[PDB]
């Protein structure tokens, strides 16, 4: 039919009372209604220069406005004084017959014609361009065609790994004028811990955007089923993180306070952490070349706070769908060696029901988080991290994509269990405040991804767990599957 | 063949063209 | 990242200069066994790269680019045997196995060659102290 | 078999996520809502079959999604009739299917056109019919290949049942904020329950004088019924969580335990298709006979209409209940309705269990095809178990379905109860297929 | 009165949701619900006083 | 650009700087036209030469007669040579099957003989070509696991004897390789 709008505006008052109220209420009741120990927290922005921490520096009362409006139209509504059907609208009469007719339908069409399909084909073309991993199609594809053309015959170096990244589109955007040369020369000094001047604010951008661009390399790299290049990825990685060349005396060189040229001078056989705590308390700074007590005791509190693996037992499942479960021991670089057969078994043992049966990672997502990790140069905050890579024996081949951990319980490294000490050599494990239950063992469960061989033998493989935050030591073992029937 | 922006400009072209039309013949029986 | 263009150039240099007749040839065989080594190489790398296209880790893109250099080099390849075959009249038969032989055998010995360059790699990047004799003097 | 070259959207050849379907979902369903709301150019019935087709008249919506459903039934005819001797051993066979519902569609489409401007109120007198028609004639074209696209895999599921489950939303949340005012007598009054519960309770600022007049609106949509609505809402949401579930083992590869729910509402949406469907023709059907023919016994018989209703005859027992009142007037009424619509859903639901090609037997061979077995039950005894389950659940859930009907037209809801469990339960599927796919 | 006794076997042979999932699936299929009505009733409103306007 | 000898026939490239990949097909192209020049048959035959077979069987025996004299410096530079030739002085168009177990024999005892000499660096470098080039035998594991612990290594040695065992998990001095690596490689760490 016809309505008639009000011109006495009457009808208005109470919708717009109505439309604030319903979405007033909810929102105030809403309103109304409204694990692991991590040491270097306090101790990272510490040792942080100044010129990374103003780089990472710089790089609800829609409720009170709407109560005050409700408040508003009420009293202005108090203030008002006020067979056949008469059809009306709410709407006022300026707002449609008086001098702002054309505004509204003006409006409207632009809205219609200009907003909506441009915005919307903006966000298409963005989210169709990135890649399903996090990266550009343009650098995928560059990977892609360097792993093609790539002969076996060259060794696979860090600075090979700098010169591929230093194609990458991605930086092309942040900085228009900068050149692919740039980029490798920004990198290495970034690496060699050299200072680019002026292009500081480039460097921290490009090496903070690196890290994804290599969990892509990696993915393409196990994708090709090429395994010296993922390891050459995670060493480059390792570098990147710490801000140290690759170097055989390496693990001891990313510690925060060294000198080299003192170092390197005066010892050659400390190569580990372990032999460097064979050495004394004074002795180690003595041979660091740090001589201050005052500093010693943070390097000393942060090197003996990185966590090194060992395996404690690893065997094959046979479900529907074969996985590979691990018993992990996280321990410092201080502690002496248990044996293993101390062990009570029992945490090697599992719960059989029918819950952890359907799904076994369910106990394993229970684990807790890894603590932040200790990255003095690196520009932003980063958790520490284990990726995990199986491949073949028989010729040497990765045979399925990586996976990266990151639930975890380090518990064995808090400073609660100081006793147990290398250089003390009096058979710590006979002592009174030593309790075999109190040491946590994780544990990792692999899947297979791929069905059982139809044959019937002893099958090798090979899992490697490595870090990517740390150099400390890793696990490299090699398991064989008997298919019996 | 048939992109699914090509669908969407179809109809927002559509849609745009009947409003101009009906704009167009109120105002030229407004103005005459 | 070839040689075909090469042959062109050597071809147009030979129209002029009046240089001899078997570098033609060679060059046709080189060209000949780079064709076949990628043809072997995208035959072999087929399927992982459908894997990963599957994946969704890959693109679109280069897909379709692969599939279209997939019969491209096998045109190439039909273009370079009938030059083969305009150069020398029944020379086909053993131009095929030629090839295949002359391909593997450049691979290994270009493979050998690099452990020349491959060697000092090492020593720099383990710091090693070598005198003479390839020795260890610590 | 012939050659056609026409346009068509292509599928995605990689899985789309949950966040892009969701929005292009989201932007062809306020398109296909904008595109309802545009009045023709050149212009100077039931409300069952408008709202059931979703479409309405004096827009560029007038034909609504009748072709495609049109062409959709036909096409599940001439399969029933197993006259298309379709193979599914062959992809080229779907392709002409395809084809071949495209061809129908547009040409059912242009039909259609032509028949209703030829016979529709706007008038006989030459381009300005011409343009109408080609308008008409493009809404319709984009509309389908917006509803091709959304099956394509760019969308959550079908086009229609979302069109559907839009318009009885729509039309619910406008029984209840109806912003338009009316002036007879008394006085303006809003036909929203909200907004004339607010109006009341604001400018009469008498508590108990208000309430009691707002809560009952004897002319007017309440309170009241809002509340029953929703209640009615809650219960049938709970009833979506009823399912028997029974243990089942593979025996290809050994290791593989699960589990096979069996609904309650097994195939809820199609019996009550078939009442409402059969309901409206009936109803039709004798109001044009009793329009055409002045008395006759059996046009006397079957149904004589009155104040329009039809009452003393055959389709004055088939019309739904008003009220309690006309309830506690006529039980035995009441009672007979009541009984037809039980019978009637329950026939159908057995019915369509066993044409659908759901049958124990069916289940039972697709079991012994996957080599599936009970945990602790033998293999011959499947079917055996299946029958003494699987049809006394279809008859339950049509029962159930009954019920519901039947008390949401007695209580008096904000809609009919029919279009509220279809909207519900296409909800529910959307909700358990992003649920059992796995994303946000 | 054998079809109520076998539709009360079978109903306690199926499975009531209890309260920890009900709970989500209700505020999912609310959450579309309101979604739809939303739009479609600013749809409906706003083009009202346009269609008023324009013709 | 490039340039043209005339009395050698030999083709370079006269620009100063060139890519690498050109350097490669250059010198492929040059070793094919010298091959070729000393064919004078117009249709070669895959068949490998005999002369030249015989030549490098005189030089490899020359060079083993110097064990038997007990003459461990010359031998190695006789079998270095004649490995030279072997690889220069050979088409490309004879047989592949013929070409590579010449090859590896040869190169076999070169290994072993630069490893009895005192040599390291270029055994370790020998046995992983002769690893990658397609030959997987428990004989070359125990010699490439001793040139790493020679040469301090003890990673990659306790890598390489791992993958050793997962093929010969018989062997009884992979074993004690095994043990060696692992004691030393607790005194590394611990």
């Amino acid at each position: 039919t016809n309505y008639e709008y009000d011109e006495a505006s009457e009808t208005w008052p109470s919708f717009i009372l109505t439309g604030l109220l319903m979405v007033v209420g909810p929102m105030t009741l809403l309103q109304i209604y409204q694990f692991n120990e991590e040491v270097f927290k306090n101790l990272n922005e510490e040792y942080t220069s100044d010129e990374i921490k103003q780089f990472r520096r710089k790089f609800n009362i829609i409720i009170i406005v709407g109560w005050i409006l409700v408040a508003i139209l009420l009293q202005r509504i108090n203030s008002n004084d006020a067979q056949s059907t008469s059809h009306g609208i709410a709407l006022p009469r300026f707002l449609v017959d008086g001098s702002a007719s054309p505004l509204l339908v003006v409006c409207y069409v632009a809205l219609l014609g200009l907003i909506l399909p441009y915005f919307v084909s903006r966000w298409w073309a963005r989210t169709q361009s990135y890649t399903k991993k996090g990266i550009h199609n343009v650098t995928a594809s560059n990977f892609v065609s360097n792993l093609v053309n790539y002969k076996p015959s060259e060794i696979v170096t860090t600075d090979l790994i700098l010169h591929w990244l230093s194609f990458a589109h991605e930086f092309k955007q942040f900085f228009p004028d900068l050149q692919p040369t740039d980029f490798e020369k920004l990198l290495q000094d970034h690496i060699n811990r050299r200072d680019s001047g002026k292009l500081n604010n480039a460097k921290f951008r490009i090496v903070a955007k690196c890290h994804s661009l290599l969990h892509g390399l990696l993915d393409i790299a196990c994708g090709f089923r090429n395994l010296d290049i993922a390891l050459g990825a995670i060493n480059t990685f390792k570098c990147i993180v710490q801000a140290v060349p690759l170097t055989p005396n390496c693990q001891i060189l990313q510690l925060p306070n060294v000198d080299k040229e003192h170092f390197i001078t005066k010892t050659g056989d400390i190569h580990t952490l372990g032999k460097l705590f064979t050495l004394e308390d004074a002795k180690i700074g003595e041979v660091l070349g740090i001589k201050d007590q005052a500093k010693l005791n943070e390097t000393l509190r942060v090197a003996s706070h990185i966590p090194n693996l060992k395996i404690i037992k690893a065997d094959f499942l046979v479900p529907g769908r074969p996985y590979i479960s691990l018993k992990v021991l996280v321990r410092s670089a201080k502690q002496p060696l248990i044996p293993t057969s101390l062990i009570p078994e029992e945490n090697l043992t599992e719960p059989q029901d029918s819950e952890s049966q359907r799904d076994p990672f369910a106990m394993m997502s229970k684990q807790p988080l890894v603590p932040y990790s200790f990255a003095p140069f690196f520009p932003t905050k980063r958790r520490g991290s284990w990726c995990c890579l199986v491949s073949s024996q028989k010729d040497g081949k990765i045979l399925q994509t990586p996976i990266i951990i990151e639930k975890l319980s380090y518990k064995n490294l808090n400073d609660d269990k100081d006793f147990f000490d290398k250089r003390i050599k009096m058979d710590l494990t006979k002592h009174e405040k030593f309790d075999i239950n109190d040491w946590e063992i994780g544990t990792i469960k692999i899947p297979l991804g791929q069905p059982a061989p139809e044959t019937v033998g002893d099958f090798f493989f090979r899992v490697i767990v490595k870090s990517t935050d740390y150099f400390t030591t890793d696990l490299d073992i090699t398991m064989n599957m008997k298919v019996r029937d | 063949r048939v992109d699914p922006l090509v669908v969407l400009f179809l109809a927002v072209g559509f849609i745009f063209s009947v409003v101009a039309l009906h704009v167009i013949s109120k105002v030229a029986g407004k103005l005459f | 990242n070839d040689a075909h263009d090469l042959y062109f150039q050597i071809k147009e240099m030979s129209e002029n200069e009046k240089i001899h007749e078997k570098v033609l040839k060679a060059a046709l065989l080189n060209r000949g066994a780079e064709s076949v080594r990628r043809s072997l190489k995208l035959k072999e790398l087929a399927p992982q790269i459908n894997l990963l296209y599957k994946n969704g880790s890959i693109g679109e893109d280069y897909w379709k680019r692969f599939e279209t250099e997939v019969k491209l080099i096998e045109l190439e390849f039909k273009d370079t045997l009938q030059e083969a075959e305009r150069l020398q009249p029944g020379w086909v038969q053993l131009f095929v196995m030629v090839c295949k032989e002359i391909c593997f055998n450049q691979a290994l010995s270009r493979r050998y060659q690099s452990i020349l360059k491959r060697k000092e790699v090492c020593i720099k990047e383990w710091e090693l102290k070598i005198n003479n004799d390839g020795r260890l003097v610590n | 078999p012939f050659e056609s070259f026409l346009p068509e959207v292509i599928a995605p050849e990689r899985k789309v996520p949950y966040n892009q379907k969701l929005i292009w979902t989201g932007v062809s369903l306020l398109i296909f809502l904008i595109l309802g709301q545009i009045p023709l150019y050149g212009i100077v019935p039931l409300y069952w079959l408008r709202a059931m087709l979703a479409s309405n008249r004096g827009t560029l919506l007038e034909l609504g999604v009748s072709p495609i459903i049109t062409s959709s039934l036909i096409f599940q005819f001439l399969q029933g009739t197993q006259l298309l001797q379709i193979r599914p051993e062959s992809k080229q066979d779907r392709e002409l299917f395809q084809i071949a519902q495209k061809v129908c569609a547009i040409i059912l489409i242009l039909g259609q056109a032509l028949v209703v401007v030829m016979t529709g109120n706007y008038g006989a007198p030459l381009p300005i019919c011409l343009l109408l028609i080609f308008q008409l004639m493009f809404a319709s074209l984009i509309v389908m290949l917006l509803d091709e696209l959304l099956s394509k895999g760019y969308g959550l599921g079908s086009g229609i049942s979302l069109f559907i489950a839009t318009n009885i939303a729509e039309q619910i949340f406008w029984r209840a904020f109806a912003p338009t005012t009316v002036n007879s007598g008394r006085g303006k009054e809003f036909e929203g329950a909200v907004i004339a519960f607010f109006h009341l309770l604001a400018v009469r600022k008498d508590k108990k004088r208000a309430l009691v007049e707002a809560f009952y609106r004897t002319n007017l949509p309440n309170m009241f019924q809002v509340l029953m609505t929703v209640a009615i809402f809650l219960f049938v949401l709970y009833l979506q969580g009823f399912r028997y579930e029974l243990p089942i083992r593979s025996t290809k590869v050994r290791g593989q335990i699960g589990i096979y729910p069996i609904k309650l509402f097994y195939t809820s949406n199609t019996p009550i298709i078939l009442q409402s469907a059969l309901t409206s023709n009936i109803f039709l059907i004798s109001q044009i006979l009793f329009q055409k023919y002045p008395t006759n016994p059996l046009i006397r018989l079957i149904g004589v209409w009155g104040i329009q209703m039809a009452l003393s005859g055959l389709a004055y027992y088939i019309q739904p209940l008003m009220s309690l009142s006309e309830a506690l007037l006529d039980p035995i009424k009441t009672i007979v309705y009541i009984t037809f619509v039980l019978g009637s859903c329950a026939v159908f639901s057995k019915t369509w269990i066993e044409i659908s090609g759901t049958s124990p037997r069916d289940i039972a061979k697709q079991f012994k095809d996957q080599g599936m077995v009970i945990n602790g039950k033998r293999e011959t005894s499947i079917y055996r178990e299946l029958k003494k389950i699987i049809p006394t659940a279809a008859a339950f859930g049509g029962a159930t379905i009954g019920a519901l009907s039947v008390g949401s037209d007695l209580l008096g809801t904000l809609g009919s109860g029919a279009s509220i469990l279809l909207a519900t339960t296409t909800i529910y599927g959307y909700y358990e297929a992003a649920a059992k796919e796995g994303g946000f | 009165v054998e079809f109520v006794r076998e539709g009360t076997q079978f109903l306690a042979k199926c499975k009531k949701p209890d309260l920890k999932e009900y709970t989500k699936i209700v505020k999912a299929v609310g959450i579309g619900f309101i979604a739809v009505g939303i739009i479609g009733y600013a749809i409906k409103l706003i083009h009202i006083p346009i269609r008023y306007v324009i013709v | 650009t490039l340039e043209y000898n005339a009395n050698s026939k030999l083709i370079t490239a006269s620009d100063a700087v060139v890519a690498l990949s050109t350097e490669t097909n250059i010198d492929q192209i040059n070793v094919l036209t010298t091959s070729l020049i000393g064919e004078t048959n117009p249709n070669f035959t895959p068949q490998p030469n005999e002369a030249l077979s015989k030549m490098i069987k005189g030089l490899f025996e020359s060079g083993m007669k110097n064990l038997q004299q007990k003459k461990l410096n010359e031998a190695l530079k006789n079998v270095s040579l004649a490995i030279e030739m072997a690889q220069r002085k050979r088409a490309p168009w004879e047989a592949f099957a013929i070409q590579l177990p010449e090859l590896h024999f040869m190169l076999r005892s070169k290994i072993d003989l630069c490893l009895i000499l005192g040599k390291h660096l270029e055994a370790l470098q020998d046995l992983d070509f002769l690893l990658g080039t397609g030959l997987i035998q428990p004989d070359v594991f125990v010699r490439k696991a001793d040139c790493l612990l020679k040469l301090r290594q003890w990673e990659e040695a306790r890598a390489t004897c791992e993958r050793g065992l997962a093929l010969a998990p018989e062997d009884m001095k992979l074993r004690a390789l095994l043990i060696e690596t692992a004691r030393n490689l607790a005194e590394y760490n611990g």
